[PDB]
């Protein structure tokens, strides 16, 4: 993606979709409140303002590790299927 | 002909004609079946040594 990305605690999720995991963000105007809610454990925090506008510094890149290749492998998924 | 007084059809024909066909065993289901099921168990299971999940939805690291 984009070497500059503008998103971050303005028009986020205020509440988790399913019930597997709870989330909910207490946001005010500088900083947000989150608890997320996972079964056994559950984790709370203050995000900053200043951390979801860090985070697409670096880029996580994704990439498929595959026994031969990608194209084969979409080959051999559908001969299987 | 004391001889054609005697069932003109021998012992060897009715011996080949009642047991015609050589019977199906039954273990033969479960020998052949579990031999393919074999297969079907180490491509698809997520829990067999060659399993070919890693082959065909190859992964996202």
């Amino acid at each position: 993606l984009t070497t500059f990305t503008f998103s971050g605690l303005q028009d986020a999720p205020v509440a988790a979709l399913s019930g597997s995991i709870k989330l909910n963000v207490a946001a005010k105007a500088g900083k947000a409140e989150v608890t997320v809610a996972a079964g056994a454990a559950k984790a709370a925090t203050q995000v900053s303002a200043a951390a979801l506008r860090k985070l697409s510094g670096s880029k996580i890149s994704l990439a498929e590790v595959a026994r031969i290749s990608v194209l084969h492998s979409s080959i051999q998924n559908y001969l299987l299927s | 002909d004391r001889v054609l007084s005697l069932p003109a059809v021998s012992k060897n024909q009715v011996l080949e004609n009642v047991f015609h066909t050589a019977p199906k065993a039954p273990v033969e289901h479960l020998e052949k079946m579990v031999s393919a099921n074999s297969k079907v168990y180490d491509a698809l299971n997520l829990q067999s040594k060659r399993v070919l999940i890693w082959q065909v939805k190859p992964a996202l690291f």
